[PDB]
């Protein structure tokens, strides 16, 4: 149609290809234009013209007021941190520094410059740099300790819900709960003087922190808690984040008529105002995606990563954790979906890609690496065993053997020898000296599998069965045990159904090893009582398997806000 | 004096905004050069340096216009038995009243 | 395929 | 039917109506008690914009309309890189 | 159609006629505007004298330059106690 | 500990003391090197005399205050203390101009 | 035991005499002929005023135990004090 450019547009052309000249200039332009201009030289692909400006944390405070643009600034920043320079690092630097210098000013000062950590440290918080978005806050905070007023303990509460969630994506749990008791220190000290502050936003970080070290037993008591000081005044993207770290600590509690009614609407709040393109939006189907694939609704449970990977494709550039952390959970998810099929090569490029991002922008001792690193093993072991080359198959084997042994390591280190994440890669190991043909080696690890799931999480879980499978797997196919297999299969068995049913997809692992547990040891008329229950698993899953997709399963306003905490709250 | 961002009083501005927007909700007569004028007021309010001076000015207009229309609802409450005419007669100025302060507002 | 989806 | 757009020295620059309504400001300087009119000609005291600037907008004013939708490749406007910045603050502020 | 910046002291005139257009026509565009009489107005292009007749198309320059981007100036001037005065256009403005 | 400088006129004693210690002492301190009578000193912090009483944490001069990269100020009259001089003022950058 | 630290205006800035070897400039200029006064004609008196500041901060913190503040050196102030620290040698 050869529609003719904007006066604009055509200004800012002409004032970026003039950049070096009026450089001086272009900091003085109002901040819609300004971001507009900085916008421009990204587009043009001048990042040294840019970076050189994103730098100066002055001129990072006038492009951070522009909140409509702020999902063009997150590709902006990202683009500058895979350039080359450090433009997270120098700028939580840089601010600390200044905001150390003002220590000795009034309160209107150092309340300008609170606030502008509040959007740096939320931005950087944001865009996935953690752990340069602590030191802004470290900061921030130092500035609310000086002061010791009722005015300022309800900022030092806000550093502190802050810095306790970059101090979980950063995988720095043992600090986490120092914040924690630090904020208590700043809760208390406030609500006592006359003024209650909202508790909701705080225990919701605790929701993730204490599912973290799965501590899923204390989850579920701050997931009430968090829900409990809910209210209609606080701002949506504190509730829409307690509702999704609230879901995560349900699921895991294997509760799922509670758990759906809490992370459905919080994809609604998450849509309707945030919109399908924001990051949080994408953060919510992340968690979204974990019920999905705990609830064994494992065919919508990879459209919705690769939703939320799309989302943070576009938003957080190339290498970016949080695009790292959806190709992680998108290669776990294909790698279940697809665990049948036995075809891994979209799942391995999903995560090899989870760990060519996080081993660049992450230590090679980080947590976060850990829970990425045993995905690629366990898709590298299925691979190892549908290759027919010997060759192929004993070295692709080993390399899964470093893999999970460098992620119990860092699991192990930092979460202790008693928890599920430790003993889920004993089991992972487990189900690896299954392949590699070490059956005395793969008793002792399953064996110590269980017995940490069964002290933690009790005599009775669907995590405890999956594991006993991997177990029953061993003693039957290739261990010859089958008295001591026969107990196994149906312990799984009866957990199984018990929050899933006989319809459960992973039962036909759990049904066709009974068959070969009874083809060597005699009694064939049990081969044909679990065989028609096999043709029954097959009919009660088909028949249930047409769902419509999960996006469109929310659909447009579902429930409303104050209706789904009550419901939750009184169950 | 050019259109680049500068460091303006906002009470100087607002009062000498606040007798043109009372004239322009009540449909009273302000100048061409006055409403020609009090564009480039908005604007410098916007733009204002160091801080942008325009949630100030939409929360002063969010005050105003809740003191204007129960400063009308005042007028109209009292006189009981003819409401209706007296609704209308404060309608059809409020009415324009607000399309012409929104394109004030424009920016 | 015998030990169902790793964990 | 014609508008005098008078910039902050005094100078007019006299348009079409139709040209200088696709300014975002100027249809909004216009309307309301902006009607009042002198004769036929409606007059826009911009206070803050200069002469050698609110050229180049009126001279874009034709070159948006003119070019509008048009079959053939529109040629670039031609703007001074010396005024590419106060034309650029009045670009926005005149939503041109 | 060429475009054209007819301007005199401080107006500047934004108008547009033919390739082929009578010059005279061209004055009975801003004889309807400042309602000043065709012959009352001279057309002082370029600093050359304009006849009341002519055509735009001789008359010193073509469409392509005078295009839309660029428009060139016409000066343009009255007759005051029974003689014609001389173009007194200036500068816009000195940009910074 | 307590870091201070002590300014007469343009002298400046950049000497540290105990929390705890009195005014008399740290006078004792001055006339080292000034060579003068200690009695016919008096000090002057924010242009208000202090007393040989009370001792320097009485005073406002608190440790956690008087850190040595920015120890905390007092006077000294036997006030005319004069400011060193004027940085040069960098520009803003963001500023109109 | 105490140095007369001159400035450029006339400004005098005495400390104690182990806490001005801190830099080694100085150092150099109490050897030599002429404990006493020493010429400082360029250094002007509000950036040497943050040398004697760093002299008390560089040996009280020495080996220090606990993480040591960062000294503070204010944006106005830094370009003419680097100067400063390099001819002092500090």
């Amino acid at each position: 149609e050869w529609i003719p450019e904007t006066l604009y547009n055509t200004a800012i052309s002409a004032v970026v290809d003039n950049y070096i000249r009026s450089r001086r200039d272009i900091r003085s332009l109002p901040e819609n234009i300004q971001f507009d201009v900085y916008y421009k030289l990204y587009q043009q692909g001048r990042l040294c013209q840019l970076g050189s400006e994103f730098c100066e944390l002055e001129v990072f405070a006038k492009v951070l007021r522009a909140l409509d643009k702020r999902h063009l600034l997150h590709h902006c920043f990202q683009a500058l941190m895979d350039h080359g320079v450090k433009v997270a690092s120098v700028l939580a630097y840089s601010f600390s520094r200044r905001c150390s210098y003002i220590a000795e000013s009034d309160a209107a000062v150092k309340e300008k410059a609170i606030q502008v950590g509040f959007v740096l440290g939320g931005f950087l918080s944001d865009a996935g740099w953690y752990s340069d978005a602590e030191k802004v806050f470290l900061s921030c905070l130092q500035l609310c300790t000086l002061h010791d007023e009722m005015l300022h303990w309800f900022r030092a509460v806000e550093c502190c819900v802050r810095l306790l969630h970059v101090r979980n994506g950063n995988c720095k749990y043992h600090l986490g709960e120092e914040t924690f008791k630090l904020a208590q220190t700043y809760m208390d000290k406030l609500s006592k003087h006359g003024q209650q502050a909202n508790k909701a936003a705080l225990y919701g970080e605790l929701c993730a922190l204490l599912f973290a070290k799965s501590h899923y037993d204390e989850a579920y008591k701050w997931c009430i808690e968090a829900m409990k000081e809910i209210t209609a005044g606080l701002p949506v993207k504190v509730v829409v984040d307690v509702l999704r770290q609230a879901s995560k600590a349900c699921v895991v509690k294997r509760e799922f008529k509670k758990a759906e009614q809490l992370i459905k609407h919080a994809v609604y709040l998450a849509r309707d105002h945030f919109g399908s393109k924001h990051p949080k939006y994408s953060d919510t189907l992340l968690d979204y995606g974990f019920y999905l694939l705990n609830v064994d609704n494992i065919c919508q449970s990879v459209a919705i990563y690769q939703a939320a990977l799309d989302i943070r494709q576009s938003v957080f550039g190339g290498k970016n954790i949080h695009v790292a952390t959806a190709h992680e959970d998108l290669a776990y998810s294909s790698y279940v979906h697809q665990y049948s099929s036995g075809k891994f090569d979209n799942a391995l490029f999903h995560a090899e890609r989870a760990i060519g991002i996080i081993t660049h922008i992450l230590p090679e001792d980080h947590l976060l690496l850990a829970s990425s690193k045993r995905v690629k093993a366990l898709i590298l072991e299925e691979i190892a065993i549908d290759c027919h080359n010997k060759e192929t198959e004993q070295r692709l084997l080993q390399e899964a053997h470093d893999l999970h042994l460098s992620s119990l390591q860092l699991a192990k280190k930092a979460f202790g020898e008693f928890n599920v994440q430790t003993a889920k890669h004993y089991g992972n190991l487990g189900r690896l000296y299954q392949s590699m043909r070490k059956f005395k080696e793969a008793e002792e690890m399953h064996i110590k599998a269980i017995q940490i799931k069964e002290q933690l999480l009790g005599q009775e879980d669907y995590e405890v069965a999956l594991s006993v499978g991997h177990l029953a797997s061993l003693y039957n196919y290739d261990m010859n045990q089958y008295e001591n297999a026969e107990k196994l299969y149906l312990r799984s068995i009866a957990i199984g159904k018990k929050l899933f049913g006989e319809g459960y997809s992973g039962l036909e692992y759990d049904y066709r090893g009974l068959i070969k547990l009874y083809n060597s040891i005699g009694n064939y008329e049990k081969v044909f009582e679990y065989h028609n229950v096999l043709s029954n698993w097959n009919r009660l899953r088909d028949r249930q398997y047409s769902v419509t997709d999960a996006l469109e399963d929310v659909s447009t306003s579902p429930q409303s806000t104050e209706e789904v905490v009550q419901s939750f709250l009184i169950s | 004096t050019s259109l680049k961002p500068r460091v303006v009083d906002f009470d100087e501005t607002w009062n000498k905004l606040l007798t043109t927007i009372k004239a322009v909700v009540m449909l009273e007569y302000v100048e061409r050069a006055t409403w020609n004028d009090r564009f480039s007021d908005i604007y410098a309010l916007c733009v204002a340096y160091p801080e942008p001076l325009g949630e100030r000015l939409y929360t002063e207009t969010k005050i105003f216009l809740e003191n204007h229309v129960r400063h009308l609802h005042k007028r109209v409450l009292e006189s009981e038995e003819q409401v209706l005419v007296m609704y209308h007669r404060y309608w059809e100025e409020y009415s324009k009243g607000a399309d012409y302060m929104d394109c004030l507002y424009r920016y | 395929q015998k030990r169902a989806s790793g964990q | 039917m014609y508008v005098k757009l008078i910039s902050s020295d005094g100078h007019e620059f006299i348009v079409k109506r139709e040209h200088a309504l696709t300014s975002g400001t100027i249809k909004a300087m216009l309307s309301g008690p902006g009607q009042f009119a002198e004769n036929e000609t409606n007059e826009v005291n911009f206070r803050e914009i200069p002469s050698h600037v609110l050229s180049k907008v009126c001279m874009y004013f034709t070159y948006k309309v003119r070019y509008t939708n048009s079959s053939t490749e529109i040629p670039e406007f031609p703007i001074a890189p010396e005024i590419a910045l106060e034309l650029l603050m009045a670009a926005n502020f005149l939503d041109c | 159609d060429v475009f054209l910046m007819i301007r005199r002291h401080k107006t500047t005139i934004f108008t547009d006629a033919k390739e082929s257009s009578t010059v005279f026509e061209l004055k009975r565009i801003v004889e309807g505007i400042l309602k000043r009489p065709p012959d009352e107005q001279r057309l002082y292009k370029d600093d050359q004298l304009l006849d009341d007749g002519k055509t735009l198309g001789e008359c010193g320059f073509t469409s392509q330059t005078a295009r839309p981007q660029a428009p060139a100036t016409v000066g343009l001037a009255f007759r005051a106690d029974d003689t014609f005065e001389a173009l007194c256009i200036e500068p816009f403005s000195s940009p910074p």
